[PDB]
Parts: structure tokens; C-alpha cells; sequence
């Protein structure tokens, strides 16, 4: 249940910019997305990895099959990125991946 | 020694048909004595059949009614089933259950259970 | 493969070996939650009898068993009792109980003459009169059967999947406690005069090890002041020799 | 919403007792995790306690014998963190959580980092 | 006395892909307790509807039961030539059991 | 099942003298050239065992006598097989060797032996039938010949043949097989030796340091036993059962101090009686 | 799974004949069982119920000769003597169970053909 979805980011904003959450083996219909910012509290930011829930834009939708999903930040601009964490599953030990940091130009 | 008991019974069918005949046995049990069987028709001689192999440890099968006529074996309430098929004319006749030690080596059938005619 | 939650297995597992260990590296099972005190801590603590209730139930199902909870697995299938030292162990398996077509080989209790009782189940098949007027086991008007057929589909979601459930009840009873683990048993060092303590047998001494035959009903030996010379390992079954070091 | 404790520090060996306080919905009948969140590392799933009973699947890659309870008049789950260390020094979390298999960390607490340093 | 029911209409010849409405009218009113078989002469009855309302595995949508009360109905849709057969109405809601008298879809 | 050849002979049980018989290993410590002294329950020396000639192939016409009676388990058992194939074979042990009183029943099966306190109901005659499986040729042993049922169980267990013969000498040998049947407060404790016996049937004057086997929990007070034999079905002899002749001496253990020379080995090798002579 | 029916033939009127759904696959102990008759034109008519999970016989009053329906579960089996025949009752006999709004289980037999006449 390991997630090495991706180390960070640097490209130029308001593009479709994607974070592939690459899982092991596990090949689980379940996930999640939570936005951390520096120092804060993170939240999850996508359900269920197809679900949104209330209250989140759509800049960052989330999709994906079996183990693998992606994570694709449409239109992500100069005041939304930050760390995007991966967040497992049913598998008993709830690991989460090592983040998806958002540097842009 | 050994009390056998009756084989299949009255038993009467119209042509079309197929019967068993259990042969069952009392004093022994079944997986320690070799069956055999014999026709006899009302006016005729002997005619041997089905029949377990001394060698092989096989349940015989009378060559001249192989595919025809089979048999299975249930050890426990020691019932010895004898399967008739493809009914003819001259199919009429007593059944007779027979057995033979169960080592090896022999030839007699000393206790039988009178056997049964069918019915054609 | 399980059993249907109407009837249950009853498993009462005595005589075993140290296996929460084991519980623990399997770390696959979805409803891992164990009551009473926190898991780890039942490792080395041996019950008498564990009950293993063994079942198959639905994802939403799961939601109902519970210890003191209710609903119709938690009511007319298996109820649980709100004092439970045991662990429930619950994990998905909709490969294995889940066929082509449903699979239809569990029943459950949807509806029950009465409520369930303290780790109980009813096999009763005696159709329940949801009514008044009675058919006394027929079908009919006021009545209705009292098994229901699971849907357990390949296709089932992951709140109705086919949970594999086994509710390992740890009871404590005053019989000798036969199922712990390792008793906390540290490994042993060799030639260095200590105070082993082997199944409560209290002694110092250096503590090498012997070539004295011990048939095996020999465990530990003893001396001519009830002192123990030349004794033995109770996990790993293995001789050893004794000189009291220098005083 | 979730509440927790200020930043504490606190002694090696010792324990500490962090409390996290619910309002928005019914408690005792919503899950309780907890997660701790390294220094300037990733996060770390180190358990979660059922309200009503004493549903504390604890997590085993540290054993600081982090147990769970809780009180449902107050509405508060308290974490007892026993032998506080440098592993210790991080941030912890108690969230929000389904009372079923969905279980999502989204309506935390404000984090309650416990520092460990060989004095106050 | 004993609950009556009438299959109307007890014979119809159809054609390919028609809408065919056979009801089944009870003699007293059943909450849902009818179901709907299907048999070609010398087979076994092959269940279609239960509680006349509800499809059955196996059998797609082309079949449809509803009705309540007295009147019921199956209602079949875009009938195939492996359609035509002899179709019953059941009752189930109080004993003994009743079953229609057959009804026959056949090509023409 | 269990046919009830117990013929009419109680065939009236000899007398042999234990010389230097039933010394087993008492103690959990292995002491080397040591004289030690135990107060444990011994077979007495120069005692009284019943030698039951247990299948008594009569010279008149054949026609064996059969034998073993529920012979009393009082305190613990000394039983000495000298058989040379193993007729004898495990024992029905047990207070009423009926239901209510699980009676321990050992039986031997050339693939393993199987131990089972459960509460049997053992007919007239408990032996062994073993009769031709007549499939691959083989010989099946049907241990109904023994109980009615096995029912209320506690204890099972299945390990290591006890009776292994090796034969391999024609003479020389029928290795006396010696066990010690020891109800110790609810354990049943079995010792053992294979001993070359020499002589033909009599009781040699051997030291039979027996080693001990198992050590099973019963929890029930054992006062009766019987052995089993091994009877094979006969044929049409120009049912039938009585095959082979079987012989084996029961001693009765005492509560008697004894002396116990070790070796240097740690084997015992003298032992002297406390409550037998003067010297 | 399956069900297999007694053979069926010809009687004479007011005579007695056992006839046996012996059943495969799934037990008959479980559930009930019926009895349906269908004559060459005629719509499929209900005779009798069984019903092992208590003990109760209940018989059609279109058709009451006192068909006596009874059990033999150690082998999945159930017999209904037909008595007081009557040449009407000369139809095919099916071995059937109603899936009522809870079990699927409507499995038929075969189904043998009684005659009631003289003429053989
Ligand atoms: C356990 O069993 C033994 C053997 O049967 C009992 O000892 C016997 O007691 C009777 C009655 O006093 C004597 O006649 C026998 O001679 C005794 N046999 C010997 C030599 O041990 C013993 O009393 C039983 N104990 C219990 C508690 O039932």
C-alpha cells in the first residue's frame, strides 16, 4: 500500500498540470486527495478519489483505475498550489503517500 | 458362518425398462468377499456374470455382456448393486448372487441367495 | 469458505500457539478493530477458550456488529454484548465468497421471532409469523421465511462486498488460560551467571550448557538441597548445566 | 470541528496526555483519528478510537504505548503518549472520520505539536 | 371459498415484436402475491415475474410485470420468435394455490 | 461386529517371578554413577506376576483358547510382552470401559499409535479384527472389534508405534516388551523397553531400566484393563478368527523404597529392594 | 438441484400407488415441497403440500381421494400414495416448490404419467 505519487512540482501555471499517485500492487477502487499548505492543517480535498465534496473547486479533479490514479490541477494558478497528499485505504494500514509539493513559475 | 440375504426380490417390469440387484450380505461385510453372479433361465444351465476378479482387484464383467451390465458396491450397509440394460427377449431369467474369497484363488461359489428372475 | 451470520461457527479454539503475532502480519483485514484493551496488548495474554465466530456479511452489515450495538446481523444474525474483550476481524472478500451470478450459499436472518441473545445465533428455519393470522412452517399470509438470500455479487460495492468475519471473543474463564503467546519470553544468553527464570523456576548460576541426558520427560534437573543443577528451554527445547558463579 | 491542546514540550521517558474536543455533530457516534505529522516529513498513521466503545485500532510501527480513550460528556478523545522522545518531537492531529470502513481524515484539529528536548 | 382467477386472454396469436398485455384478474384483492411463468409444451415451468412487479435473473427487460390488487399484468415487450409459449399467472396469497388457465403466444 | 469368542476357558493364569523386573527411570535429573534412592511405586522383586497365556493353541485339534479379562489396574501395571509378531496390541483402560467414565483406550497400528480418552463402550470381547481389505491386498483392521461407540471425548492423540517389533533374528528374540502403566493423579504415565529377551517365554534376569514415553492428562481414575489382540479372519478351514498364540505377564506395582546404582552413563544398572530380605 | 420421479403406468380405478420425488442437489429437509398435476390440455393444477420443517399434509379439496403425502429426508425423498383414483385423474405428476418473494428455488422433476382405467 505504498504511494509514490509524485516528488513536486515546477512548471508554468493554469496549465492541466497532473500528479500520477502511482500505488503498489494494492490495487484499491478507494483513495483520497488532501491539500497541506505550509504549516497548516491539511484537508481532503478529493473523496473517494472520483467524488468532490462540498466546498472544493474544480480546478483539481481526481480520476484513476485500480491502483493507479492521477490527480489533474486544470487552470492550477499562483495561489492554490501547495502539498498535495495521496491518502489510502480499506488495506489496514492507512499510509499515505509522500506528497505532491506544487512549485510553480 | 455366513447368512446371505436376498438380492433383489420380486421384481416385474415391462420391456422397456432397467433393474438393479443389490445383493446384500450378513456374518461378513462386503469389501472382505468377492461377488459374482449367475443367469439361470427357468429350463436352461448356467450363464456367469458381473463376478469380482481374485486378481486385479477388479469387479468382473462378463465378456459377452460388457458395456450392458455393471455394478457398484457400497461397503458400509454392504449393498453390492448389479445394473441391467437394453432389455431383450431372452433377458427373462434368475439372477443368482454368488462370492468367492476375498484373498485370491478360488473358483466355488459356496453361499448364494437363491437369486431372481426379471421380467421381460 | 465461511458460514452464513443467521448460523455462525462457534469455533472454540483451545491449545494454541502464539498467533496475534501473526494477526498483526497479515495487516490485510479491513475491520481490524479489537475491544476490551487495545490489541497489542492481548499478545502474551492467554484466554481459555477463544470463540471464533465465524461469518460472512455485508460492508453495511458490518456497520451493525458491534459490541451492544443492534440491527438485523446485530439482532436476528449474531448479536454482540456491550462487555467484549474479544476482536472483531472483518476483511472483504468478495473474490473468494462472491461468484459469477451471486453468491447465494450464505442466508441471513432478515426478520427473527424475537431478538438475538449474548453470542447466539438461530438456525431455526420455523417460518415467523410477521402477523397474526398463522401457517405453523407453511408460506402464506402473515408469514414469511425467516433465511433471505445475500446478494454476493462480483460486482457488489464496497459497503455491500462479502466481508470474510471472524469475531475472535478472547474469554477469559477460570480454566487454565491455554491460548497466549510468547509469555514475554526474552532469548537467552549463554555462559553468564544470571537468575533464569525457566516457567517460574527461580535460580543464579552461570549457566552453560549440558551434555547430561534428560529423557524427555526431563525438563529441569535438581540437586541434593532441592536446588536445581541442570535444566532446559521452554520455547526452544534445549539443555543446559549450571555452577552457581563465585561467591 | 475539532479542537486540540496548545503546543506542548515535555521530558524523555515520560508521558503526556493531549485532549481534542468535538462540536458540529453527534460524537459518540463518529470516529476519532489520530495522526501524527513528522518534522518537516511526511504524515503518520498512529491510530483512532470509536466514541462510544473502546474502538482503538492502534497502529504498530510505533509501540510509545499511544493509547486511546475518550469521554463522551465531555466530547473529548484524549491520546496518552507514553515514553516521549526524540521520534516524539512532531505534530499530532486528531480528525474527523467515518464510522465505517470509509474512513477520510477532512475536519481535523488545529495540530498539537509535542516537542522532546532533554529539558522543558 | 377458494380465490378465482381468469387469464385474459387465454390464446393470442402474435407476431414479431409486438406488445402484448396479457392480465391475469384476481377474484379478491392480492397486495403483489402473483408470479409469471414461462413453458413451452413439455417443459418445465420457467419463472418470469415474481410478486408481479419484479423481474427475474436470466430474463431481460423484454418482460415486465406490474399490477396490484385484483388486476395484474405482464406486459412483454419486443417479442422474439423465442417468445412464443405458453405463459401462466400464479397466485400466492392464500391456500390452496391457484394457477391461470395458459396463455399461448404463437407466430403468425 | 466384535464377535464374542470368548470360547469357555479361562484358562487359570500361571506364575513367574519378577527377579529384577520393573525398575523404571523415576527422577528428572540425570546423575551419573550416583546411588540413589527412591520412594516410588515399583513392580516388588521375586514377586508374583500372573503370566496370562492369552491365545492357548490347545494340542488336541487347534481350537486356541482365548483369554484377557478385565484384569484390575489397582495402583499401576507392570505389562510384559514377549510376543514375536504383535498379536498384542493397545489396551482398553478405564473404571467401567462403558460411557460416563471415558475409558483410555492405546491401540497400536503398525503406522502409528492412537490414544484416545473418549467414553467407549466396549462389548463382551474388545479385539482387534483385522481382516483382509482385499483392495491393493491389504490387511484393514476394524477397531469396532473392540468398542460400540466413541463418544464423549476429551483427549486424542496419535504418535510413535509403542509395540515396534524387529523381529529380524528367529530366535534370540520376540523382544520383551515392557511397559508401566502409572495413573499419577490424573496423568497416565507409560514407560517402556525393547529388550532381546533370550530365553523363550520366561521373564530373564535383566535389568528393565524402562524409559518412559508420554505422560497423557485423564483426570479419571483408572482400575481396569484388558489388552487386544490382533485376531485374523480365518477361512473355509477344511466368525472365524484366532490367528497366531499370544502370551504376556501382568505385575503389580507397590509404593516400596528402592536403590538405584547409575552409571556413568547415567543408566541404571543395580537396583536393591528396601522391603525384600534382611541384606 | 434435480428431482427424480417413481415410474408411472396404468391401474385399475380405486386402487392405491406410492409414488417418490426424490430430490439432488439441495435437501428437501429445508424447504417444503408440492405436488402438481397436469392432464394433455389442461392448465397445471395443484394437488399437495409437504412441509418437513414442522409436520403438517395439506390436500387439495378439488381433489380430495385422501392422496396421502409423507417423507423420507435421509434421502431427499418424498412419497404421495394416491388413493380412491378416478379416470380423470390420469395426468403427468410434478414434484414442484413456489418461490415466494423470499427463496428461488421452483424446481420441477421430470414428471411420470399415472393412468386410471381397466384397459392397460
Ligand atoms: C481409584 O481406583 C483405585 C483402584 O480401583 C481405588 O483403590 C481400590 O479401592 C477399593 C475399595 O477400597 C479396594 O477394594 C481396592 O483394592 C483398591 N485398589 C487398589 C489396590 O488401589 C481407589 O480407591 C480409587 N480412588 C478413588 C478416589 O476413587
Amino acid at each position: 500500500i505504498v504511494l509514490t505519487q509524485s516528488p513536486f512540482q515546477s512548471v508554468s501555471p493554469k496549465e492541466k498540470v497532473t500528479i500520477t499517485c502511482r500505488a503498489s500492487q494494492s490495487i484499491s477502487s478507494n483513495l483520497h486527495w488532501y491539500q497541506q499548505k505550509p504549516d497548516q492543517s491539511p484537508k481532503l480535498l478529493i473523496k473517494y478519489a472520483s467524488q468532490s465534496i462540498s466546498g472544493i473547486p474544480s480546478r483539481f479533479s481526481g480520476s484513476g483505475s485500480g491502483t493507479d490514479f492521477t490527480l489533474t490541477i486544470n487552470s492550477l494558478e499562483a495561489e492554490d498550489f501547495g502539498i498535495y497528499f495521496c491518502q489510502q485505504t480499506n488495506f489496514w494500514p492507512y499510509i499515505f503517500g509522500q506528497g505532491t509539493k506544487l512549485e510553480i513559475l | 458362518e455366513v447368512q446371505l440375504l436376498e438380492q433383489s426380490g420380486a421384481e416385474v417390469k415391462k420391456p422397456g425398462a432397467s433393474v438393479r440387484v443389490s445383493c446384500k450380505v450378513s456374518g461378513y461385510t462386503l469389501p472382505e468377499v468377492a461377488m459374482h453372479w449367475v443367469r439361470q433361465a427357468p429350463g436352461k444351465g448356467l450363464e456367469w456374470m458381473g463376478g469380482f476378479d481374485p486378481e486385479d482387484g477388479e469387479t468382473m464383467y462378463a465378456q459377452k455382456f460388457q458395456g450392458r451390465v455393471t455394478m457398484t458396491e457400497d461397503t458400509s450397509t454392504d449393498t453390492a448393486y448389479m445394473e441391467l440394460s437394453s432389455l431383450r427377449s431372452e433377458d427373462t431369467a434368475v439372477y443368482y448372487c454368488a462370492t468367492t474369497t476375498p484373498f485370491s484363488s478360488s473358483y466355488w461359489f459356496d453361499p448364494w441367495g437363491q437369486g431372481t428372475l426379471v421380467t421381460v | 469458505r465461511f458460514a452464513s451470520v443467521y448460523a455462525w461457527n462457534r469455533k472454540r479454539i483451545s491449545n494454541c500457539v502464539a498467533d496475534y503475532s501473526v494477526l498483526y502480519n497479515s495487516a490485510s483485514f479491513s475491520t481490524f478493530k479489537c475491544y476490551g484493551v487495545s490489541p497489542t496488548k492481548l499478545n502474551d495474554l492467554c484466554f481459555t477458550n477463544v470463540y471464533a465466530d465465524s461469518f460472512v456479511i455485508r460492508g453495511d452489515e458490518v456497520r451493525q456488529i458491534a459490541p451492544g450495538q443492534t440491527g438485523k446481523i446485530a439482532d436476528y444474525n449474531y448479536k454482540l454484548p456491550d462487555d467484549f474483550t474479544g476482536c472483531v476481524i472483518a476483511w472483504n472478500s468478495n473474490n473468494l465468497d462472491s461468484k459469477v451470478g451471486g453468491n447465494y450459499n450464505y442466508l441471513y436472518r432478515l426478520f427473527r421471532k424475537s431478538n438475538l441473545k449474548p453470542f447466539e445465533r438461530d438456525i431455526s428455519t420455523e417460518i415467523y409469523q410477521a402477523g397474526s393470522t398463522p401457517c405453523n412452517g407453511v408460506e402464506g399470509f402473515n408469514c414469511y421465511f425467516p433465511l433471505q438470500s445475500y446478494g454476493f455479487q462480483p460486482t457488489n460495492g464496497v459497503g455491500y462486498q462479502p466481508y470474510r468475519v471472524v469475531v475472535l471473543s478472547f474469554e477469559l474463564l477460570h480454566a487454565p488460560a491455554t491460548v497466549c503467546g510468547p509469555k514475554k519470553s526474552t532469548n537467552l544468553v549463554k555462559n553468564k551467571c544470571v537468575n533464569f527464570n525457566f516457567n517460574g523456576l527461580t535460580g543464579t548460576g552461570v549457566l552453560t550448557e549440558s551434555n547430561k541426558k534428560f529423557l524427555p520427560f526431563q525438563q529441569f534437573g535438581r540437586d541434593i538441597a532441592d536446588t536445581t543443577d541442570a535444566v532446559r528451554d521452554p520455547q526452544t527445547l534445549e539443555i543446559l548445566d549450571i555452577t552457581p558463579c563465585s561467591f | 470541528q475539532l479542537v486540540q491542546s496548545g503546543a506542548e514540550v515535555k521530558k524523555p521517558g515520560a508521558t503526556v496526555k493531549i485532549s481534542c474536543k468535538v462540536s458540529g455533530y453527534s460524537f459518540s457516534n463518529y470516529y476519532i483519528h489520530w495522526v501524527k505529522q513528522a518534522p518537516g516529513k511526511s504524515l503518520e498513521w498512529i491510530g483512532y478510537i470509536d466514541p462510544f466503545n473502546g474502538g482503538t485500532s492502534d497502529n504498530l510501527k510505533f509501540k510509545g504505548a499511544a493509547t486511546l480513550t475518550a469521554d463522551t460528556s465531555t466530547d473529548t478523545a484524549y491520546m496518552e503518549l507514553s515514553s516521549l522522545r526524540s521520534e516524539d518531537t512532531a505534530v499530532y492531529y486528531c480528525a474527523r472520520s467515518e464510522y465505517d470502513p470509509y474512513y477520510v481524515m477532512d475536519y481535523w484539529g488545529q495540530g498539537t505539536t509535542v516537542t522532546v528536548s532533554s529539558a522543558s | 371459498g377458494d380465490i378465482q382467477l381468469t387469464q385474459s386472454p387465454s390464446s393470442l396469436s402474435a407476431s414479431v415484436g409486438d406488445r402484448v398485455t396479457i392480465t391475469c384478474r384476481a377474484s379478491q384483492s392480492i397486495s403483489s402475491y402473483l408470479n409469471w411463468y414461462q413453458q413451452k409444451p413439455g417443459k418445465a415451468p420457467k419463472l418470469l415475474i415474481y410478486a408481479a412487479s419484479s423481474l427475474q435473473s436470466g430474463v431481460p427487460s423484454r418482460f415486465s410485470g406490474s399490477g396490484s390488487g385484483t388486476d395484474f399484468t405482464l406486459t412483454i415487450s419486443s417479442l422474439q420468435p423465442e417468445d412464443f409459449a405458453t405463459y401462466y399467472c400464479q397466485q400466492s396469497y392464500s391456500t390452496p394455490r391457484t394457477f391461470g388457465q395458459g396463455t399461448k403466444v404463437e407466430i403468425k | 461386529q466384535c464377535v464374542n469368542l470368548t470360547t469357555r476357558t479361562q484358562l487359570p493364569p500361571a506364575y513367574t517371578n519378577s527377579f529384577t523386573r520393573g525398575v523404571y527411570y523415576p527422577d528428572k535429573v540425570f546423575r551419573s554413577s550416583v546411588l540413589h534412592s527412591t520412594q516410588d511405586l515399583f513392580l516388588p522383586f521375586f514377586s508374583n506376576v500372573t503370566w496370562f497365556h492369552a491365545i492357548h493353541v490347545s494340542g488336541t485339534n487347534g481350537t486356541k483358547r482365548f483369554d484377557n479379562p478385565v484384569l484390575p489396574f489397582n495402583d499401576g501395571v507392570y505389562f510384559a510382552s514377549t510376543e514375536k509378531s504383535n498379536i498384542i496390541r493397545g489396551w482398553i483402560f478405564g473404571t467401567t470401559l462403558d460411557s460416563k467414565t471415558q475409558s483410555l483406550l492405546i491401540v497400536n497400528n503398525a503406522t502409528n499409535v492412537v490414544i484416545k480418552v473418549c467414553e467407549f463402550q466396549f462389548c463382551n470381547d474388545p479385539f482387534l479384527g483385522v481382516y483382509y481389505h482385499k483392495n491393493n491386498k491389504s490387511w484393514m483392521e476394524s477397531e469396532f472389534r473392540v468398542y460400540s461407540s466413541a463418544n464423549n471425548c476429551t483427549f486424542e492423540y496419535v504418535s510413535q508405534p509403542f509395540l515396534m517389533d524387529l523381529e529380524g533374528k528367529q530366535g534370540n528374540f520376540k523382544n520383551l516388551r515392557e511397559f508401566v502403566f502409572k495413573n499419577i493423579d490424573g496423568y497416565f504415565k507409560i514407560y517402556s523397553k525393547h529388550t532381546p529377551i533370550n530365553l523363550v517365554r520366561d521373564l530373564p534376569q535383566g535389568f528393565s531400566a524402562l524409559e518412559p514415553l508420554v505422560d497423557l492428562p485423564i483426570g479419571i481414575n483408572i482400575t481396569r484393563f484388558q489388552t487386544l489382540l490382533a485376531l485374523h479372519r480365518s477361512y473355509l478351514t477344511p466368525s472365524g478368527w484366532t490367528a497366531g498364540a499370544a502370551a504376556y505377564y501382568v505385575g503389580y506395582l507397590q509404593p516400596r523404597t528402592f536403590l538405584l546404582k547409575y552409571n556413568e552413563n547415567g543408566t541404571i544398572t543395580d537396583a536393591v529392594d528396601c522391603a525384600l530380605d534382611p541384606l | 438441484q434435480q428431482l427424480v420421479e417413481s415410474g408411472g403406468g396404468v391401474v385399475q380405478p380405486g386402487r392405491s400407488l406410492r409414488l417418490s420425488c426424490a430430490a439432488s442437489g439441495f435437501t428437501f429437509s429445508s424447504y417444503a415441497m408440492h405436488w402438481v398435476r397436469q392432464a394433455p390440455g389442461k392448465g397445471l393444477e395443484w394437488v399437495a403440500v409437504i412441509s418437513y420443517d414442522g409436520s403438517n399434509k395439506y390436500y387439495a379439496d378439488s381433489v380430495k381421494g385422501r392422496f396421502t403425502i409423507s417423507r423420507d429426508n435421509s434421502k431427499n425423498t418424498l412419497y404421495l400414495q394416491m388413493n380412491s383414483l378416478r379416470a380423470e385423474d390420469t395426468a403427468v405428476y410434478y414434484c414442484a416448490r413456489h418461490a415466494t418473494l423470499m427463496n428461488n428455488k421452483d424446481i420441477w422433476g421430470q414428471g411420470t404419467l399415472v393412468t386410471v382405467s381397466s384397459a392397460s
